[PDB]
RNA sequence: GGCCGGUCCGGAUUUCCAACGGGGCCUUUCCUUUUUACUUUGAAAAAAUUAGAGUGUUCAAAGCAGGCGUAUUGCUCGAAUAUAUUAGCAUGGAAUAAUAGAAUAGGUUGGUUCUAUUUCUAGGACCUGAUUAAUAGGGACGGUCGGGGGCAUCAGUAUUCAAUUGUCAGAGGUGAAAUUCUUGGAUUUAUUGAAGACUAACUACUGCGAAAGCAUUUGCCAAGGACGUUUUCAUUAAUCAAGAACGUAGGGAUCGGGUGGUGUUUUUUUAAUGACCCACUCGGCACCUUGGGGGAGUAUGGUCGCAAGGCUGAAACUUAAAGGAAU
């Protein structure tokens, strides 16, 4: 296992060529979500095309942060809900053809995977507990 | 493993091998105080805070004075009646090296804790 | 404590500058809503349990006297010191490991009165919380990459079988032989057809998979790696009981991705965006140089063996035939 990550710059007053402003930012945040984009989709959109850095060093929260803070946010974290869908895609293609133990196995880990921060999250309470697999 | 204990792994063995510069991450505050007070009794030299965001690079440059630090694990409590003993079962001799202590009101290696006269939990030593 | 006049020709008046210290004090204005683990003091601590101290018991083991005066209201010392806790007492100081903490903080209707040249206006009620973002982690996304997997499909020439022929004494098989089939024409030759199996040469110290394993084409289904990333979340991590599914450093290359360079292969208004060389980088498979002491023996008056010897026949029978035997 190696590293692919990116590097986020030591500058936390960003980034001086922003000539927007600092609400038309959340505008357009809100507009993605209620488009129906998931944070990290509305993350990146608004990195490439309407360039900010990230909106947690150009408004003053993150925006998991301004999600809640406008009565938009998710009822799932993200991670949990894409490990789900994944896990209800393999579990479909199985259910297809059924000779496939390299997906049994897949889903084996797939399942352990969200098991892991699915006792995590319980153990935060974001999602209540009494939960287990939908 | 622990923060300060690799940190010290690191700067062991690498004048170990002879080496004059190391670098040193995540470089906590524990571990600021206790080559603190080696580069006070002149067992490394200068070192440098490079500070990242993350949690800070210490870079220490060293010549060959030291031989071996270490840490001990775990931090247990010793009286002034107990660190002679520590100092006589932790160090090869007995006036040559330190052996250093979390006290209570600062951090010190022994003789400057019995100097103060307090005490505390053992952490490490260096000789 | 220094710098400036203005009273008079060095004593009183004064401004500013510095150094200490003094006093009112600037910021929750709108809103429901710290203890525990360490160092010092004093009691409670019974001898037998230790050691310390003086003393010529004749010495020593043993034993514990203060004696002298002025034996007068006084001159002086040995029985100075030992865990008696782990469980236990009470008081005062502040790092690390926990722990409270931070009753963590703000920003959709109707009615009242005040306005001058219908403009245009001012005050009530009522109709969802706060560190950084590890060369810890999982997640998204982009272009990919692989004999990774499942299903469906395509292809190949072999092999086997069948059919149609053609020609004639041999043909598989063997170490020889034997055996097998062959004039009902085999083996071989040519043209087809069927069947299932398998993916040669390409194939490497190359690739992928958790392992066992994994090579025809195309399509579909999902998965996975690495890389890229100024995307997001915030310790989600690590390791195995139990259980579950499957059967020392350095160097040269090379594979996968990325970045940059600038020559050739390339081309040009259809979309897509190659190959090579060089450097850097990241990550890979590799490479090169850094249930008991015994055994060999030699021997064996023990102990268990073994070959034992020698014409059979043949003995109670000096006995035949026949067979070795010597010739």
């Amino acid at each position: 296992k190696g590293i692919s990550s990116s590097a986020i710059p030591y500058s936390r007053n960003a980034p001086a060529w922003f000539k927007l402003s600092s609400e038309s930012v959340i505008e357009q945040i809100v507009k993605y979500a209620r488009k129906g984009l998931t944070p990290s989709q509305i993350g990146v959109l608004l990195r490439d095309a309407h360039g900010v850095t990230q909106a947690r060093v150009i408004t003053g929260n993150k925006i998991m942060r301004i999600l809640k803070s406008n009565g938009l946010a998710p009822e799932i974290p993200e991670d949990l809900y894409y490990l789900i869908k994944k896990a209800v895609s393999v579990r479909k293609h199985l259910e297809r053809n059924r000779k496939d133990k390299d997906a049994k196995f897949r889903l084996i880990l797939i399942e352990s995977r969200i098991h892991r921060l699915a006792r995590y999250y319980r153990t935060v309470a974001v999602l209540p507990p009494n939960w287990k697999y939908e | 493993s622990s923060v300060l204990a690799d940190a010290l792994n690191a700067i062991n063995n690498a004048e170990k091998t002879g080496k004059r510069q190391v670098l040193l991450r995540p470089s906590s505050k524990v571990i600021i105080k206790f080559l603190q007070v080696m580069q006070k009794h002149g067992y490394i030299g200068e070192f440098e805070y490079i500070d990242d965001h993350r949690s800070g690079k210490i870079v220490v440059q060293l010549n060959g004075r030291l031989n071996k630090c270490g840490v001990i694990s775990p931090r247990f409590n010793v009286k002034i009646g107990d660190i002679e003993k520590w100092t006589a079962n932790l160090l090869p001799a007995r006036q040559f090296g330190y052996v250093i202590l979390t006290t209570s009101a600062g951090i010190m290696d022994h003789e400057e804790a019995r100097r103060k006269h307090v005490s505390g939990k053992i952490l490490g030593f260096v000789y």
